[PDB]
């Protein structure tokens, strides 16, 4: 459970969770997040990275512990 | 007869009749000896128990029934000899303690009583129960309890026994489980109490038929039949139904004494005298360690090989009566031939010792085996390797490749332990073409890893619904050498299992290492491994095994001290004189080998370096050919330095005088980044300092900047980093930003290491504390050059080689055209790299090791693996690994 | 050392002017009882209570002769919990009122004996005059599961009572016997019973929801005898020749002999053999054949024709000898064999036990029948001593230390840590000797086996007294809660305050039950032996290492010391190991010169015997120290020993559990080597 | 309600993987993850009725969970009936000694095993999971084809059993071994490596140009005893008959010499 929130904390993302079917999904619903915004296919490494790039501005996970 | 039986056996006879010869010698020394004191000693009654404590025959042919014929007695038991085809079995030495066992169990069997010979793990207790059974020509069947254990067998089992009157003897009955021996216990308690029953003496004539309840089910039992508990305490439920016999200490001095005769040693006595606690103190004062092996049956292995090498002695003798031999150098140097190559390079001097105290004035020659000893040197000299004979250099590794093929001739299922830095795959490789060059015949060889793989891909897998078997991998090469499709008999095949040990991949294969050489699989098959066909296991440490797998296999321990030093520098400088990194470059590099030749000797730079740098503190253990290696590697790059000066200025090249000051400048510069490397700023300055003590090349004279921040540059000066580093301003849009990596002394040291380790395509890690910058120093320079593609692998605690696989089913393809099929990245020209951070991560299994870096190790000392989906060797090209991890303490 | 600890307290400071001006003192020491009359030694300024009285005497017979602990015990309890205290225990327990009252129908009867005995026959022969039937059932079948299930469901539902015999094998249907028996049980009068013997897997539930009655075979030759002759039936006893019944009567004598030794496990028989009820059967089987066979008809025959050759061999190598392992008890069993099985043994002057009480024999009974022989047991004397069984009386004694230790060591186990740990460590680190070095491995002298085998001996010995330092420091420090504590030190703290030494600190062979305090002890002894090695070998080399008066219960492993040795002398005039014999020389100085051939060996306690100019004599005295051993190293001879010397073993420890090696030690004239070996007389490295 | 939306296009797109097995037949694979699929619907429709907005949903949950049950009864003897008619077909294909033996039971498998393939055929015609429910009377069909098979079964343990009685040596070797063993009479060449188990040193019996009479028995190492008067298989067909012969004339030869 842990190391997977080091990944996307160090770099924004985790590239073990998008494979197959579920990358295609993910590309799909950057289509219709990027037409939402404003942007076009340009390249799907482009769109990945426009990914990563909003999960590092947006996303916020908080994780608590007793000491 | 004995004498007639002596001199027959010292001549030359077929194994079928030596091993009659052998029998007939025992019983007649136990004959023998009874005769001459146990009866002697005046006895004229026949019904004097010094007689019929004895065992006696008597044979009565007028009797109808087979049966009946013949009648052993010994004391008041009466036994029919069952007349059982026993073939050619082991006969016991009939010690005194034997004659107790003896008595003991046929008391309990006249009293329908079970027997129990307790006592300690070697000592002859399943031996005995089955020399017994085998006296009465009763079929013994022993149940090892070494967890090749079940009930839907042993079930059966019991029936049978029960139903034909055999016997059944437990090898070790308290190592079962709890709810197992309670099982079996209630068993075995039934048929003891149906035994019980049976000589009721009310019930004495037997009209009912004497039965009991097994599987539920009423079954007749047999008179003939017993059950032996052999231990090491008893059940409660068989406290009352079995007799207990102390087995504790077997008579070796008289065992060793009667081989020695019956193998034609006249001074049996003398040798059994001496050979006896000499191994009794190599089990004492040697160190202890797993694979050592001093019982009574490697004990019984001495005197048979001594007995071998007496006859062969003999023979050579006679093809050039033939009494007057030294016995005592026979015997030495049977015992110096079978414990030698499997002992510690520190417990040789020992073995020596023990030898010299226990043999007086005995000396043993080893074999000098100068047929293949030339060949030798010959596959040494053209492999760039070092070669000796005795004591100069090489002769340690030398005498163990000899040892290696007198076990490999002795007997097939090798294994090869050594600590990660001696000889081991060169070892063997060498005797292979050695081989090949002298007997004529082709060697080939067979590398697998039996953890990167899994045990179903090794071995095969039955459909669950289909029943449709598929080979595994070591199933695949050996039907494939059996078939004969292309013709991989009449040539040597060797399967060396490359890599570690433990008890799963192995379960198996212990079913061919020892004498059956067959191999079961689960479908039905069978597979018998033909004659040229070896299994070594090159193993590192063979701490995780069993007994089981160890004790089957001949052994060649490859010490640390066997591979010096001096040997990896003759090998390196071989290599660069000869070996192109890609004949210009090949002058420099012979040029450049010049220069280093006087700082690579016994008592160098590099050798007193080296043994600083082992006491220091790394963040890794420090291992002798990690850093060797990745000096060597740095010295390659620096005649590509050399070398790209050279192409770079077509006028005025390199000369003899600047290149010598600047291959002894990065030659330092080497040493430092190369030994304490891994280690902190401290440590990396003592290791500076002592080098500025040590060496006389002139160095930076700064004495407060120490040596570390220093460079070479290419026309032979020392020039700071600082110099180099350059001053960047970084867009306000990108400040701080993921991808910013601002150029500093350690971005623009570590970028030039790792320009140097990527020349050559050694797989690296940046270990370091968390926070440091590995990550984005490794991505930053993979990515500034501009044929190197990226893949960022991060290992998790569950990671396993299938994410490997699926990482090259993704970037990489399999192109059949050239001579194996290749594993190569779609883009041509652009060489794949790795990345694999967190590689310390991975968690170990239960037996110490780490499947994925397993892996990792073999493909890259091999430059390849074998691929699962039709068992083939695929080989890398345009492939590297780059590593990166925080310190193995955290 | 006793009297030295014992007068730290305040009562007892002037206790040594008190010893030295008492003189009737010396006659209470080798009194018979002297809890009886413990003289008046504390010094206290209030008369002291009854009960402070009996508590300083406890002391005092604690300190002087701690042998008669139990019965002082027994005293202060008697002077504290009042007289009569445990003497309704003496007297048989009549379960007839804890069986009518007291005990409820729901929770079981449970009769735990301890193996080798029955305890059916009180419960059996209370229901034969109570006249309530009983449904005896055994447990050992499998259909005996179903027969004990309703046999118990009949009586609850009638109001009878229910026998299982024998339930420890099945301790998982105890389990759901117990879970069953939960349940209300309607009826009052009904009782269920569980005979068992005395075995750890019985669940602890079913123990706590019954009744517990503990049933022990009683002591005494008699009483064994007398069970032996109850439990053979009379019809096998009085047929065929009446020479059968004498020979029964000496299996008897033989049984109850060689099973009252066991309750002396370290002097008498090294080990708690068996020696149960089997073996008595098997043996009166194997009789009872042989005499067939020897006498096919009725008539009584010779005491010559006895197969007496038979029995011997039979009850020595294939009955009660199987499970003996050691050589010793072995030579041991064959003596008592020899010594009562005989044609001599049908005489009148026939002596079964010689030495008793000094004088006093057990004369061997004139009789032909059972009868007489029975009628022979019954008039045993109850003054018993050890000497009937051929040991010295002293074995009581010593036996009687053993208990008092044990209940001393039960009463500490039934008894804030972090200063009395702190003051604990802190002695320690300043009793064991700091750290010794590896001032060894040269190239030169390297041929010499001593040396070698001081370099392994230094060896691991520094890196054991590293590690236990380094632990020890790392408790110190988290005492104080300086740093971390870890599983590996809370175990070991765990293991420290619980008195029991650590598992991670035993490198080497250690006496069972051993207390962490006299560990810590005998490691500064040998840690200090240790560096005396090394200075000596620093300061003259390997030819000093020879002239060391080493001790071998101070060496981890003196065997690979005595393989060193004959190493060293066989190295010297060019000599091989099979051809040297060991040969010992017991010297009064301490530092005799020894030769080529002599090495010192200090700390050897003989037992049994005393020794004078290399001739043993027995002595009633124990642990007779040794003033200095040399053992020497010569060609063998290829002689037979003499008659007049024993080979007697030297084990390592006060628990005879572990051999060294054999001593062949020379005997006086007047003794014989068959007392030596009766009596276990042995020789102890510590 | 998007639950049950998915549900439905899981169940009505649910395909049945099937595998050609010795080109007789398509035989179904992945039994565990639609085992899996099937517990972890029932058990979220289970979840379901206990949610408080299950009584806009009453029938449409009601009539999945019949539905789900049926394909749950179904699947469970189907994979029950593949195991034993795949066993039965392998021990009863593999030899040719076996029709002999057992001709009823063997009879009785062909029927069965005709049954079975036409089912085969007629669930590869249309795999989809639901057109494998409508098909007609599949769930009798099913528990017809696990009886019969479970009483082959028996019969044939009790064959077994009875083998082993009459010749008491084969209850050392394996239900497998035994089975290879019967089957197999006819070409000695597969009995030789199971005489390991059952003798005692012998391992490889000796025989005719043409394997009629029992010439003798040899060892493991190739030492060899020869019938005083040889054993006649032609004349014992059966293999316990010829086998008891030859371990009473292994005694009475081992007697004479
Ligand atoms: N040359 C550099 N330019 C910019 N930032 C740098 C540089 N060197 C170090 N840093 C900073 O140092 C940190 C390095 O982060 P990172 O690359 O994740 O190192 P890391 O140690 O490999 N991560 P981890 O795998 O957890 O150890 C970041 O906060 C960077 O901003
Ligand atoms: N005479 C020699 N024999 C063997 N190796 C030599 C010799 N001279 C130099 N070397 C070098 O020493 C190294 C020996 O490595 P080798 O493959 O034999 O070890 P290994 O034990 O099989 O490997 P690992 O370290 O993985 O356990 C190589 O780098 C080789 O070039
Ligand atoms: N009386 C004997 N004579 C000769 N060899 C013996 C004798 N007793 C034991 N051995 C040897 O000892 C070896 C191991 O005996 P084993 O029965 O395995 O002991 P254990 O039952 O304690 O494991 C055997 O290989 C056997 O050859
Ligand atoms: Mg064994
Ligand atoms: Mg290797
Ligand atoms: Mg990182």
């Amino acid at each position: 459970f842990l190391e997977r929130m080091n990944t996307l904390l160090a770099n924004g993302e985790v590239p073990g969770l998008f494979e197959g079917d579920e990358y295609a999904t993910l590309m799909t619903q950057c289509k219709e997040g990027a037409q939402k915004e404003g942007l076009m296919l340009d390249s799907h490494e482009e769109l990945y990275k426009w990914f990563t790039s909003q999960v590092i501005r947006n996303l916020h996970v908080v994780f608590t512990m007793n000491p | 007869t004995l004498n007639v039986l002596a001199d027959s056996v010292l001549m030359e006879q077929p194994p079928l009749r030596r091993r009659k010869l052998e029998h007939l010698i025992t019983e007649l020394v136990h004959q023998r000896d009874v005769t001459r004191s146990l009866i002697k000693s005046k006895i004229d009654n026949a019904k004097s128990f010094e007689w019929l404590s004895q065992m006696r025959f008597y044979f009565d042919p007028k009797q109808t029934d087979v049966l009946q014929q013949l009648s052993i007695q010994m004391a008041n038991a009466k036994f029919n000899y069952g007349f059982e085809y026993l073939g050619v079995q082991d006969k016991l030495v009939q010690t005194p303690l034997t004659d107790r066992c003896y008595l003991t169990m046929t008391q309990a069997l006249e009293a329908r009583l079970g027997g129990s010979p307790f006592g300690p793990a070697g000592t002859g207790k399943t031996e005995s129960v089955k020399a017994l059974g085998h006296q009465l020509g009763r079929f013994v069947l022993v149940f090892n309890c070494d967890e090749t254990f079940d009930f839907q067998a042993m079930g059966r089992i019991f029936v049978g026994l029960c139903q034909v009157g055999a016997w059944g003897c437990f090898d070790e009955f308290n190592r079962l489980e709890e709810r197992m021996l309670s099982a079996v216990s209630q068993q075995v308690q039934c048929i003891q109490e149906a035994l019980r029953e049976h000589s009721n003496p009310n019930y004495d004539k037997t009209s009912a038929p004497i039965t009991c309840e097994l599987l539920n089910k009423q079954v007749k039992v047999s008179p003939d039949m017993a059950i032996f508990i052999t231990m090491n305490n008893l059940p409660d439920n068989l406290k009352k139904l079995f007799r207990s016999l102390a087995m504790t200490k077997p008579d070796r001095q008289l065992i060793a004494q009667v081989m020695l005769y019956s193998q034609g040693f006249r001074t049996a006595e003398v040798l059994a005298n001496k050979i006896v606690p000499f191994f009794k103190l190599c089990d004492e004062q040697l160190s202890s360690q797993s694979h050592y092996d001093f019982g009574l049956r490697a004990l019984k292995s001495v005197l048979v090989s001594a007995g071998n090498v007496k006859r062969e002695r003999i023979q050579k003798i006679k093809r050039e009566i033939a009494e007057n031999l030294p016995e005592q150098e026979i015997l030495i140097q049977s015992v110096c031939e079978t414990m030698v190559p499997k002992l510690v390079a520190e417990d040789i001097p020992l073995l020596f010792s023990l030898l010299s105290d226990v043999f007086p004035g005995v000396q043993y020659h080893r074999g000098e085996m100068t047929a293949l000893r030339e060949e030798l040197k010959k596959v040494c000299q053209e492999m760039y390797l070092t070669y000796g004979d005795g004591e100069e250099v090489g002769g340690m590794w030398v005498e163990k490749v000899l040892q290696l093929y007198q076990i490999t001739q002795i007997n097939h299922g090798l294994m090869m332990v050594g600590p990660s830095g001696s000889g081991k795959s060169m070892a063997w490789r060498v005797l292979l073409k050695a081989l090949e060059r002298l007997e004529g015949v082709e060697g080939v060889a067979h590398i697998i890893d039996p953890k990167a793989i899994s045990k179903d891909h090794l071995y095969g897998t039955l459909d669950p619904n289909t029943r449709e078997w598929t080979d595994g991998l070591f199933t695949h090469v050996l039907r494939k050498i059996i078939d004969s499709v292309r013709g991989e008999l009449q040539k040597r095949q060797w399967i060396v299992f490359d890599g570690d040990v433990d008890p799963e991949w192995v379960e198996n294969l212990n079913s061919v290492l020892d004498d059956n050489k067959l191999l079961t699989l689960p479908n039905g098959e069978r597979l018998s491994l033909p004659p040229n066909v070896r299994i070594m296991f090159e193993v590192q440490d063979l701490k995780y095994a069993t007994l089981a797998t160890v004790s089957r296999c001949g052994m060649v321990w490859f010490s640390e001290d066997v591979l010096s030093t001096d040997m990896i520098f003759n090998n390196f400088l071989a290599r660069l004189r000869s070996i192109p990194l890609d004949s210009p470059m090949l002058q420099i590099q012979r040029d450049a080998a010049t220069i280093m030749q006087p700082y690579f000797t016994s008592n160098g730079l590099v050798t007193k370096a080296l043994e600083h740098a082992f006491q220091l503190e790394h963040i890794m253990d420090l291992t002798r050919l990690r850093c060797l290696g990745s000096l060597f590697s740095m010295l390659h790059q620096a005649c590509r330095n050399v070398a790209q000066y050279n192409a770079n200025h077509p006028d005025f090249p390199m000369q003899i005088e600047q290149l010598e000051r600047y291959i002894q400048r990065y030659l330092v510069y080497a040493i430092l980044w190369s030994l304490s490397g891994d280690s902190r700023l401290k440590m990396r300055a003592e290791l500076g300092e002592y080098i500025r003590r040590i060496t006389t090349v002139p160095l930076p004279t700064a004495p407060n900047i120490p040596i570390i921040d220093y460079e070479v540059s290419i026309s032979g000066e020392w020039s700071p980093w600082q110099a180099k580093v350059p001053q960047i301003e970084v867009e306000t849009h990108k400040v701080a930003a993921p991808d910013v990596v601002v150029p500093t002394l350690d971005t623009v040291r570590h970028e030039a290491l790792l320009y140097t380790w990527l020349a050559e395509h050694k797989p690296l890690v940046l270990c370091g504390p968390p926070g440091s910058g590995k990550t984005m120093t490794l991505f930053s320079a993979l990515r500034a050059l501009p044929d190197m593609e990226v893949v960022g692998l991060n290992f998790s605690s569950a990671t396993t080689p299938e994410l490997l696989l699926k990482t090259f089913d993704h970037y990489c393809e399999y192109r059949r055209t050239p001579n194996g099929v290749v594993l190569a990245p779609v883009q041509l020209g652009k060489w794949l790299v790795l990345f694999c951070d967190e590689i310390n991560l991975p968690d170990m299994d239960k037996y110490g090791t780490q499947r994925v870096i397993s892996f990792i190790r073999q493909m890259v000392e091999h430059g390849g693996f074998y691929r699962t989906s039709d068992q083939t060797w695929v080989k890398l090209e345009r492939i590297q690994f780059v590593g990166a991890c925080n310190p193995p303490t955290d | 050392e006793a009297v030295v600890r014992l007068s730290c307290l305040p009562a007892f400071k002037d206790l040594i002017a008190k010893v030295q001006a008492d003189e009737q003192f010396g006659i209470w020491l080798d009194s018979s009882s002297p809890e009886q009359t413990v003289p008046y030694l504390w010094s206290e300024e209030t008369p002291a209570t009854p009960i402070g009285q009996a508590i300083h005497r406890l002391l005092l017979i604690q300190a002087f002769r701690p042998d008669r602990l139990l019965a002082m015990a027994h005293m202060f309890v008697s002077t504290n919990l009042g007289e009569s205290f445990m003497s309704i225990m003496e007297q048989p327990l009549d379960l007839t009122h804890i069986v009518g009252t007291e005990v409820k129908p729901n929770t079981p009867v449970l009769m735990c004996s301890v193996p080798g005995y029955d305890a059916s026959g009180h419960v059996e022969d209370l229901a034969a005059e109570q006249n309530t039937q009983i449904t005896s059932i055994a447990i050992g079948s499998a259909e005996g599961f179903n027969q004990a299930d309703k046999a118990i469901n009949t009586a609850v539902k009638s109001g009878r009572w229910v026998m299982l015999k024998n339930v420890h094998l099945a301790p998982g249907w105890l389990m759901q016997l117990e879970k069953k028996l939960h349940s209300l049980q309607p009826h009052a009068c009904f009782r269920l019973f569980l005979t068992m013997e005395i075995n750890p897997k019985v669940p602890v539930n079913l123990l706590r929801a019954g009744r517990i009655f503990v049933f022990e075979p009683p002591p005494g030759v008699k009483a064994n005898m007398l069970r032996t002759f109850s439990s053979i039936p009379v019809s096998r006893i009085c047929k065929s020749p009446n020479e059968r019944a004498r020979l029964y009567f000496l299996l008897a004598w033989f049984h109850a002999i060689i099973q009252e030794r066991l309750r002396y496990a370290p002097l008498g028989w090294s080990k708690k053999y068996e020696f149960g009820e089997s073996d008595l059967r098997s043996a009166c089987d194997t009789v009872d054949t042989w005499l067939d066979d020897t006498a096919k008809g009725r008539q009584n025959i010779s005491p010559d024709k006895i197969p007496w050759s038979a029995l011997k061999t039979l009850m020595a190598q294939s009955i009660y000898g199987g499970r003996v392992d050691n050589e010793f008890d072995q030579r041991l069993l064959n003596t008592f064999l020899e010594r009562l099985f005989t044609t001599r043994s049908f005489d009148s002057e026939f002596k079964l036990a010689c030495k008793v009480d000094g004088h006093k024999d057990i004369q061997m009974p004139d009789g032909i029948r059972r009868e007489e022989f029975v009628q022979w047991v019954e008039l045993l004397p109850d003054t018993q001593t050890p000497s009937w069984l051929g040991l010295p009386n002293n074995a009581e004694r010593v036996l009687l230390t053993t208990q008092g230790v044990d209940m001393i060591s039960k009463m500490l186990k039934m008894q804030a840590w972090m200063r009395t740990l702190h003051t604990t460590a802190s002695n320690w680190l300043h009793l064991i000797p700091q750290t010794l070095s590896h001032l060894k491995r040269t190239v030169e002298n390297i041929k010499d086996p001593l040396f070698r085998f001081f370099e392994r001996e230094v060896k691991m010995g520094a890196k054991l007294l590293q590690d236990v330092r380094q632990d020890l420091a790392d408790v110190v420090q988290v005492c104080e809660g300086k740093k971390k504590q870890t599983n590996y030190l809370r175990t070991l703290i765990n293991e420290l305050v619980k008195g029991i030494l650590p598992r991670s600190w035993s490198h080497y062979t250690v006496p069972a039950g051993m207390t962490v305090i006299q560990w810590v002890s005998d490691f500064s002894e040998r840690i200090k032996q240790l560096q005396n090695i090394s200075l000596a070998a620093a300061s003259g080399g390997a030819k000093e290492l020879k002239n060391i008066h080493v001790c071998l219960g101070g060496l981890f492993v003196p065997e690979a010391y005595i393989t060193a040795t004959r190493q060293y002398v066989a190295q010297a005039n060019s000599w091989s190991l099979e051809e040297l014999c060991l040969e010992v020389n017991v010297t009064t100085s301490q530092g005799a010169t020894l030769d080529a051939c002599s090495f010192g060996v200090t700390g050897l306690k003989l037992q049994g015997a005393t020794c004078n100019n290399n001739k043993l004599s027995l002595s009633n005295a124990i642990s007779t120290a040794l003033p200095l051993t040399q053992l020497r190293w010569v060609k063998q001879t290829n002689t037979e020993k003499k008659a007049s010397v024993v080979t007697l073993p030297v084990y390592l420890n006060f628990t005879r559990a572990d051999l060294i090696f054999t001593v062949d030690f020379e005997i006086a004239t007047k003794e014989d080597p068959r007392s030596f070996y009766e009596r276990g007389v042995a020789v102890l490295c510590t | 309600e998007e639950f049950l939306k998915q549900i439905r296009e899981v169940w009505n797109t649910y395909e049945l993987d099937l595998v050609n097995y010795q080109n007789k037949c398509r035989l179904i694979r992945g039994w565990d993850d639609l085992f899996n699929k099937v517990k972890e619907h029932i058990n979220s429709v289970s979840a379901m009725k206990l949610s408080p907005y299950y009584k806009v949903f009453e029938e449409d949950a009601l009539s999945w969970e019949d539905k789900l049950n049926r394909i749950m009864a179904l699947f469970d003897v189907w994979i029950d009936v593949q195991r034993r008619w795949v066993y039965l077909e392998g021990i009863f294909t593999g030899s040719a000694d076996i029709k002999h033996l057992l001709p009823v039971e063997t009879q009785r498998f062909q029927s069965i095993s005709t049954e079975f393939l036409a089912l085969m055929k007629k669930v590869s015609k249309s795999p989809l999971v639901m057109d494998v429910l409508n098909i007609q009377g599949v769930q009798r069909s099913l528990e017809r084809l696990a009886d019969l098979l479970g009483k082959i079964q028996k019969a044939l343990g009790e064959y077994l059993e009875r083998e082993r009685s009459s010749f008491p040596r084969f209850y050392f070797v394996g239900d497998e071994d035994l089975l290879e063993i019967i089957g197999n009479s006819k070409n000695v060449a597969k009995l030789q490596k199971h005489f390991k188990k059952m003798f005692a040193g012998v391992s490889s019996i000796i025989l005719n140009e043409d394997n009629s009479v029992v010439l003798g028995i040899s060892s493991r190492e190739g030492e060899e005893v020869m019938f005083k008067t040889p054993v006649s298989i032609t004349e014992h067909p059966k293999i316990n008959e010829w086998l008891t012969l030859v371990e009473k004339e292994m005694r009475v030869t081992l007697a004479k010499l």
